[PDB]
């Protein structure tokens, strides 16, 4: 039993960091833009040992053309965003939700909050002070997922590796059922 | 553009290649209508097609130079006299102005295309055409033809609708086997080739597993087939990293089930360095490459410049290393004529032969082709048959006696042999005459032979050795470019039953028979004996073999013996030759018009030794040095007096094993075709709905006693239809060790470009305890053993190089090996007793997180054979050996 999933986000938000940490338990040191990556990992949930295949996407304009490569029918398609950037909270769910529905319906979605560790960092407040912004609140994270009709909401931290394993457990179980 | 015959393959003179490209005015002659017209033939910008039209069908048509089999000048079919009167031209010589192109799509269809042009035009037209066909001749013998498949497919898309554009991604992906999918559009050839590569590297899981085991975490940042034709090799530069990532991305997403998804993690990339790659060649491949050669492989296969610079080999480099033409199973690929094997007498060689060359199909109702003699002789066949019966006008006509098959003039069949006898090969051809002709005509059958062949025909003993006390037939090398005919020679002082030749034979035709004096088989139960070449139908030879097997082997090793299918095979089928090849029979005549298994064995056997048609017989025969000379009885059902050489075969996976059938359930059947003691078949469990990259991973073990003559046969079979769709027959003696690719072929024994199989084949061996002797030692003659050599890599050798390969004899021991290592370093005074060879076993494993297990150590005691220990390393157990020198 092998499942399939696809992950999208706002770019430079931790889409690649989440997978490397989960599959390698090592936080990336040097950032490199990602075009298209495929990973395979094994996870046991509720006594079910199911192979998990991860499909990595990109949001850059030059890489927006080849998004349909990983779109075709899959058990689940996940969603990710940067908690530090309120912009990703609005545009990304609205940008990709019609795209996900159009390309492959009947695919449950999960909303994942990235960069949770630095949400309390002092540097974030100063940087967002110039732009008149604040870190994405937990309350709006759950509400946004409900607005786009998703399976649920979660938050992850690549550096601290806190809550990362939870998303896969919840995501994998949904794939087999329904 | 997209030259169908690339520039790096052609060897045409610049001026000559321009003349064909620009065009010329020539007269097109049509034999069927027997009316010549004027035309203007031009060579298309792609060097494949020839097109002729009315100058500024008879005058409208197109020829595909990938179907031309040969080009002749002054083919007697052209009627220069008819052309001159039709075109009111002055006197012309056909041997100076005629051009012909024998082309066809099958071994039974051989058309003709006639062009006659002025003297000056003929030279350039023919000279250029010969080079174009020669390139076509080579391109269809290349082992790896992945690129030549893309050229045809791309150009076919280019001209499919009449609109000059490439194929869309949906079509490109589908053609390569990817998912049946929009965004992109017509793609240039480079973007098309660069997509196939991603499909051949991202669709092979089995090459990822063989990479994980031997990889190390070394970070990411610090006359043959021309290399430009080889898709995999790096020098085939004839796109930025951004495009390549897209190409791999789409390829890795289109594959369905078995695919090495494009994993890209920084600071966590693995590789196969110089030392790591060496451990892969020493144990699995068995290849022993020096430090420079191993490094040269790194510089030649690794795509990434960063990796290639720091002596690493990423997955693309390693995956592309196992798909190269140097990692194909058969050693017969790119095999050239070996002039040393062609020195023994002619009785010791298996000679390629055909039974009814003139017939093109059924042998009781069908056509007789004059040009099928040229088609067969181009394949390399070295023996042919002529059923000269009787001329209604007095000139003999060849056909199947007392049957409805069409009659062809004899004069045009002897000519057909001459124009194409020695085009491919140069070894002598033995012509067999079923001379059903009255005395008067045989005089007109002897003039034709001497008039046409002239010097090629043998009229008298050409070599002094033929006058010895007990002469033997001359070596095939001595008779190079010669023709010998065989039939009854004068003794100097409902099924048609037409086998009886003419009772009386002319004294002119018989005088031409020299080295093959056919006579009725005297028997084994009952001039020198080395000349008489009998001819026994399969039933008579098969019956003779079983009753007198041992007697026959010592008979056919001193005189030839021909065999042809039985008369009962009106279907025009073939007998299985392995029954006769074991006993030394040389001329096993076969029906080349029918393509069945018995004809693939003949093709498989004779593709070796350069394809000359003469393959030396196993040394157990014809050799008095072999300890098993007179004791070999192939028909015996059980011989427990020797230890066979156990063989292990593993069908790891296959790629595109069902061409044109995306949906299928292929299973590979491996049949060992040898004696009745070591012949067996195996079946791999079917894999459903997967032909792009099926992966069964079965293992098969078989023991072979007489390994000199055994033919493996891999045959893809769809369980849904139970119909073969790709087969390949290779001798076990010509099967490379280790992880090698096998190139499959279709039912007509034509090369499938993309289809192949990935197999692991290691020749194990049992330990000789003295009770019984190894099979290899017995059959293999003592003299041939001296020619055997082995290379062993020793680490820690003095000098900058981490290791070096030393060539040693089979019997070399550890004591000698120390002297060889210390022999090189004469500058430093070193004592042999100081050094001692040590054997290591590095317990590498797919798992890398855990700490490496300590390498096992041992001391190679003196007098212990060093080749023997090298054969004890089984990487299946998870360890890779090293012969390391230490103080
Ligand atoms: N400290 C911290 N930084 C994070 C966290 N999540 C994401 N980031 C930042 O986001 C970047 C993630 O970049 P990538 O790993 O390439 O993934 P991406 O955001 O999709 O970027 P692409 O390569 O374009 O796909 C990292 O370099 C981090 O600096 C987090 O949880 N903690
Ligand atoms: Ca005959
Ligand atoms: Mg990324």
């Amino acid at each position: 039993i092998r499942k399939k999933l696809v992950i999208v986000g706002d770019g430079a938000c931790g889409k690649t960091c989440l997978l490397i940490v989960f599959s390698k338990d090592q936080f990336p040191e040097v950032y490199v833009p990602t075009v298209f990556e495929n990973y395979v990992a094994d996870i046991e949930v509720d006594g079910k040992q199911v192979e998990l295949a991860l499909w990595d996407t990109a949001g850059q304009e030059d890489y927006d053309r080849l998004r349909p490569l990983s779109y075709p029918d899959t058990d689940v398609i996940l969603m990710c965003f940067s908690i530090d950037s309120p912009d990703s909270l609005e545009n990304i769910p609205e940008k990709w939700t019609p795209e996900v529905k159009h390309f492959c319906p009947n695919v449950p979605i999960i909303l994942v909050g990235n960069k949770k560790d630095l949400r309390n960092d002092e540097h974030t407040r100063r940087e967002l002070a110039k732009m008149k912004q604040e870190p994405v609140k937990p309350e709006e994270g759950r509400d946004m997922a409900n607005r786009i009709g998703a399976f649920g909401y979660m938050e992850c931290s690549a550096k601290t590796k806190d809550g990362v394993r939870e998303v896969f457990e919840m995501a994998t179980r949904a794939a087999l059922q329904a | 553009g997209t030259e169908l015959i690339p520039w790096y393959v052609l060897s045409i003179q610049a001026d000559v290649h321009q003349f064909l490209l620009q065009g010329a005015t020539v007269i097109h002659y049509d034999q069927d209508t027997h009316l010549s017209a004027r035309c203007f033939l031009q060579l298309q910008p792609d060097n494949s097609t020839l097109t002729w039209m009315k100058p500024p069908g008879l005058v409208e048509g197109i020829l595909d130079l990938f179907s031309v089999k040969a080009v002749y000048m002054g083919h007697p079919g052209i009627d220069i006299h008819t052309v001159c009167v039709q075109n009111k031209l002055s006197s012309m010589l056909l041997s100076e102005t005629g051009v012909t192109l024998l082309y066809g799509l099958q071994t039974t269809d051989n058309r003709l295309l006639h062009f006659v042009a002025p003297k000056h035009t003929a030279k350039m037209l023919f000279s250029g055409l010969l080079e174009l066909t020669t390139a076509v001749r080579k391109i269809r013998k290349f082992p790896d033809q992945r690129q030549q498949w893309l050229r045809k497919q791309y150009v076919s898309f280019y001209q499919e609708d009449g609109r000059y554009e490439g194929p869309t991604l949906a079509h490109a992906v589908e053609l390569f086997g990817g998912r049946r999918w929009v965004s992109d559009s017509n793609m240039s050839f480079i973007e098309f080739v660069e997509l196939f590569k991603s499909f051949s590297i991202r669709s092979r899981k089995d090459l990822k597993d063989i990479f994980d085991i031997y990889s190390v975490p070394c970070n990411r940042s610090a006359d043959l087939q021309p290399d430009l034709d080889l898709l995999t090799r790096n020098v085939s530069d004839l796109l930025s990293d951004n495009q390549r990532q897209i190409s791999d991305a789409i390829a890795a997403a289109s594959i369905v089930t078995n695919g090495t998804g494009i994993e890209s993690t920084s600071l966590g990339i693995f590789g196969v360095g110089i030392l790591q790659l060496n451990d892969f060649l020493v144990n699995c491949q068995g290849e022993h490459c020096t430090y420079d050669e191993i490094l040269s492989i790194i510089q030649k296969f690794e795509p990434n410049i960063s990796m290639c610079h720091q002596g690493l080999l990423s997955f693309e480099g390693f995956a592309r290393f196992l798909m190269d033409k140097d990692n194909f199973a058969s050693k017969n690929d790119e095999s050239r004529e070996n002039k040393k094997d062609l020195q023994l007498p002619l009785s010791y060689y298996y000679i390629e032969s055909s039974h009814n060359t003139y017939l093109t199909g059924h042998q009781l109702k069908g056509e007789s082709s004059v040009e099928l003699y040229s088609q067969v002789l181009l394949q390399g066949c070295r023996s042919i048959e002529l059923d000269c019966w009787d001329g209604d006008d007095g000139m003999p006509i060849i056909y199947h006696g007392h049957t409805l098959t069409t009659k062809i003039p004899f004069k045009e069949v002897v000519e057909a042999i001459d124009r194409s006898a020695f085009i491919t090969s140069d070894l002598p051809i033995i012509i067999s005459i079923e001379n059903h002709c009255s005395l008067p005509q045989q005089r007109k059958m002897a003039e034709i032979f001497k008039s046409v062949f002239g010097e090629k025909l043998v009229a008298k003993f050409l070599f002094e050795t033929d006058f010895s006390d007990d002469p033997m037939l001359p070596s095939p090398d001595q008779l190079r470019r010669k023709v010998l005919l065989k039939n009854k020679k004068l003794k100097a002082h409902y099924l048609p039953q037409n086998k009886k030749e003419s009772r009386q034979i002319a004294p002119e035709l018989s005088d031409l028979v020299i080295y093959c004096q056919a006579v009725k088989f005297p028997g084994l139960s009952t001039t020198p004996k080395c000349y008489h070449i009998s001819s026994l139908n399969e039933n008579a030879a098969k019956r003779l073999c079983r009753r007198y097997s041992q007697k026959l082997i010592q008979h056919t090793a001193c005189q030839l013996l021909r065999t042809y299918p039985a008369a009962t095979r009106i279907d025009s089928s073939n007998p299985n030759p392995l029954m006769f090849w074991l006993h030394g029979i040389q001329l096993v005549a076969l029906n080349y018009q029918t393509d069945d298994l018995p004809l693939h064995l003949n093709a498989a056997m004779f593709e070796a030794n350069g394809g000359c048609g003469y393959v030396l017989k196993p040394p157990v025969l014809w050799d008095k040095s072999c300890p098993m000379y007179q004791k070999f009885s192939p028909l015996e059902r059980d011989l427990d007096a020797m230890d066979p050489a156990t063989y292990s075969l593993t069908i790891i996976s296959g790629q595109n094993v069902c061409p044109s059938n995306s949906t299928g359930s292929p299973c590979i059947e491996v049949d060992v075709l040898g004696m009745p003691l070591d012949s067996c078949h195996f079946r791999t469990k079917p894999i459903h709905r997967n032909t792009l990259n099926p992966m069964w991973n079965e293992q098969f073990l078989f023991r072979v006693h007489f390994e000199d003559l055994v033919f493996l046969r891999f045959a893809v079979v769809e369980n849904n239809s139970s119909a073969i769709t790709a087969q390949r027959i290779i001798p076990l003696k010509a099967l490379k060790r280790g992880y090698r690719h096998l190139q499959l072929r279709n039912l007509h024994n034509e090369i499938l470009e993309i289809s192949s199989l990935f197999i692991n084949s290691r020749r194990m061996e049992d330990n000789p305890s003295g009770s019984t002797r190894p099979a290899s030692l017995m059959f293999n003659t003592e003299e041939r053993k001296c020619s055997q050599t082995h290379k062993v890599t020793v680490h820690g050798v003095p000098g900058p190089e981490p290791f070096a390969v030393f060539t040693i004899n089979e019997g070399t021991k550890a004591k000698q090996l120390l002297q060889q290592i210390l022999a090189v370093d004469q500058d430093t005074k070193l004592t042999a007793a100081d050094y001692f060879l040590m054997e290591e076993k590095h317990f590498i494993s797919k798992e890398k997180n855990e700490c490496r297990k300590q390498p096992f150590q041992r001391a190679v005691g003196p007098e212990e054979d060093i080749v023997q220990i090298l054969n004890s390393w089984f990487p299946e157990e998870g360890y890779v050996g090293r012969i390391v020198l230490k103080p």
